[PDB]
RNA sequence: UUGACCUCAAAUCAGGUAGGAGUACCCGCUGAACUUAAGCAUAUCAAUAAGCGGAGGAAAAGAAACCAACCGGGAUUGCCUUAGUAACGGCGAGUGAAGCGGCAAAAGCUCAAAUUUGAAAUCUGGUACCUUCGGUGCCCGAGUUGUAAUUUGGAGAGGGCAACUUUGGGGCCGUUCCUUGUCUAUGUUCCUUGGAACAGGACGUCAUAGAGGGUGAGAAUCCCGUGUGGCGAGGAGUGCGGUUCUUUGUAAAGUGCCUUCGAAGAGUCGAGUUGUUUGGGAAUGCAGCUCUAAGUGGGUGGUAAAUUCCAUCUAAAGCUAA
RNA sequence: CACGGACCAAGGAGUCUAACGUCUAUGCGAGUGUUUGGGUGUAAAACCCAUACGCGUAAUGAAAGUGAACGUAGGUUGGGGCCUCGCAAGAGGUGCACAAUCGACCGAUCCUGAUGUCUUCGGAUGGAUUUGAGUAAGAGCAUAGCUGUUGGGACCCGAAAG
RNA sequence: AAAUAUGUAAGAAGUCCUUGUUACUUAAUUGAACGUGGACAUUUGAAUGAAGAGCUUUUAGUGGGCCAUUUUUGGUAAGC
């Protein structure tokens, strides 16, 4: 990550003696904690599953995980959120009846 | 409406602009008000210098990065290296900025030196209240000015290695442009 | 039967509070057309006038879910500039910001989410007394469906080790400021004109006072004032210059090192669609309806999409002078 | 035999502003502009000043980008003035500004494709009835004035409407 | 096939003698174009005139016309 010392190119810019700033605690805002993991797991057992999550599980078993992502994209927003949701359903399927 | 050889003009006066005309008749009056306000503030704050000490930082952007100017406040790391806490620094006349970070050793060392020189040039009156009467200096920026760091010596020996600066710049542009396509061809093979 | 709890009522019950006015400037809602385009419907006039709701001496904004792509900057507001520029536009008429740079002014912060659990440690009211913008004792009540202490991401917390550093709350006298009173120089001496000398002429005086006004015509010196100083009277604000009464306290705060941890806001973000708006252009903000998340997550990075990286902040809670 | 005018007094119509074209005056000049602001003051005056910023000093492409001397900064024709000779008339020399023309240089476009290669990069060299608001010993910046331009009630008074 | 109108020329940026350049042109130093050097002065190439000639910037008003002689179209003609 050292600059070349010239005005153009991949690593353009002046070369200065580098320092490592101390990490900022605000950069860990979305980090799971032991207390938070316990509450979320307990709530899932109590509340159960959403109606759109029930039909996603059926599509995974009957029509594969590719069509599940297409439906999950529709109910949710971005396609990147559909990837995570389908992944969670697969873990639920593994721990529901497979094992 | 359009005649003769004249430049095209764009004068934006198709709204009710006359209702929003501001003439600064009080330019001289406000200068007196500001000078009066500064004088009465100096008398209120004892011998305090009316302004806080500021660090030296590099201006952003390629256009202005050749200069140093005054920043908002010293970082937590700079304050700690000077040998005091941030809370005490605020009450002693030093500006502290928690969101600025240190990544350059030259800037960090210079701001450490400014804090050390500031501490050796001030007198802190005790909380007892005896309060010896010292003369008030109205500015800390003038007492501790900011100078552009030195860059190079006046004269030096010519060292030419036979390379071309123009060729070096051209090759640097070429490498960046075709880096993506070269990697794809290498990966596909 | 009797006694609680929950929810919902009544009283000319005890104590309070809101309305209306003003509205130059300030925070929102709602919302035109004349006009310009040499016609005209998008556009423009204009996110304006009229209409409605709500404040203060300022309001609002404000301690980054920012700007950036640099050797990075660092709450907000305003001025100079960026710039009639990027961009929008029957790409016509027209419209039109922002980052950097100089300057004025500078100020920082706190809740929710943790068991005080060897002791709800908190608070309204009533009553008696007192040093009365409040204090103390006692008694009901509120409150565990959570009131205090402790901790707000810059961190920080629970244990272990070794160390030093620093006080709090009132009287009185002065100062600072404002509202006021009083004192503090020198010709009306002669001649002419005139109803009137404050005019003309001669000879003097004061001046840190020859600003202004009055008095029978142009008055420094006739009167009030003006200039420079002195001496009083009544309050506000504790900003502080000295003195004086209380030890607050087995109280509070800061700093080194080891280890285990490190809770951070949901019909919300985001997405589709419709309308409106913006310079914001595969859509800038706002709102309705439908769908509706995550926790190495989430937002942003000004061309839609898939894949791989990087940078930068920490939303959906709150206060704050110039 | 078109319209206004019975009479008199007073009032009664090209203004100011933002941004500009030409010309002229003034200061300085490859620079120029003190007045956002600071200092200072006999206090809205006068006097003094740092850093920036604007314009100018480089152009040309949609853009990535590249970027102005073969030579006394070229040749030729015409040129005021000056120089030499001459009584003069003239002849010769040198010739700024300016006018015409042929070249050279920089960018764009269309071609040629050397030494060398992350074998596709690199683009040397030499051309073309093509093209530019360019270079070729800088001229601009600021203030002021008449005249002209555009937006503004816009020289003054006047609709039927909305 | 007129009259009246109308283009060009009447010199120095001209004529002549000699010979330099080129990637154009010729069978060819042939030609073309542009030049070096030499010769010819203002009866220097007809007339008359010439409040001097050349050149640049900027801007006002105007963009309803009408009449007479001659030529001439429509119309019986018209102050059409
Ligand atoms: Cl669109
Ligand atoms: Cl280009
Ligand atoms: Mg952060
Ligand atoms: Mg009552
Ligand atoms: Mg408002
Ligand atoms: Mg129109
Ligand atoms: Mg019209
Ligand atoms: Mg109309
Ligand atoms: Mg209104
Ligand atoms: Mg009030
Ligand atoms: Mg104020
Ligand atoms: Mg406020
Ligand atoms: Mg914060
Ligand atoms: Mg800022
Ligand atoms: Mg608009
Ligand atoms: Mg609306
Ligand atoms: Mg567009
Ligand atoms: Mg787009
Ligand atoms: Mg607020
Ligand atoms: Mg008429
Ligand atoms: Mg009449
Ligand atoms: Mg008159
Ligand atoms: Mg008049
Ligand atoms: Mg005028
Ligand atoms: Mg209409
Ligand atoms: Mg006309």
């Amino acid at each position: 990550t050292v600059k070349t010392g010239i005005a153009i190119g991949l690593n353009k810019g002046k070369k200065v003696t580098s320092m490592t700033p101390a990490p900022k605690i605000s950069y860990k805002k979305g980090a799971a904690s032991n207390r938070t993991k316990f509450v979320r797991s307990l709530v899932r057992e109590i509340a159960g599953l959403s109606p759109y999550e029930r039909r996603l599980i059926d599509l995974i078993r009957n029509s594969g995980e590719k069509r599940a992502r297409k439906v999950a994209k529709k109910r949710l927003g971005s396609f990147t959120r559909a990837k995570a949701k389908v992944e969670e359903m697969n873990n639920i399927i593994a721990a529901s009846r497979r094992h | 409406a359009i005649s003769k050889n004249l430049p095209i003009l764009k004068n934006h006066f198709r709204k009710h602009w006359q209702e929003r005309v501001k003439v600064h008749f009080d330019q001289a009056g406000k200068k007196v008000s500001r000078r009066n306000a500064r004088a009465t503030r100096a008398a209120k704050i004892a011998p305090r210098p009316l302004d806080l000490l500021r660090p030296v930082v590099r201006a952003p952007t390629v256009k202005y990065n050749r200069k140093v100017r005054a920043g908002r406040g010293f970082t937590l790391a700079e304050v700690k290296a000077a040998g005091l806490t941030a809370a005490y620094a605020r009450t002693i006349g030093i500006a502290v900025d928690h969101r600025r970070q240190n990544r350059n050793q030259e800037i960090f060392d210079a701001n450490v030196q400014r804090l050390k020189e500031y501490q050796s040039k001030i007198i802190v009156f005790p909380r007892n209240g005896k309060a010896p009467e010292a003369e008030q200096v109205l500015s800390a920026a003038a007492t501790f000015p900011i100078a552009q760091p030195a860059t190079d010596v006046e004269a030096r020996a010519v060292q030419d290695n036979g390379e071309s600066a123009f060729r070096t710049l051209r090759l640097a542009r070429s490498e960046k442009k075709f880096r993506g396509i070269r990697e794809k061809r290498a990966r596909e093979k």
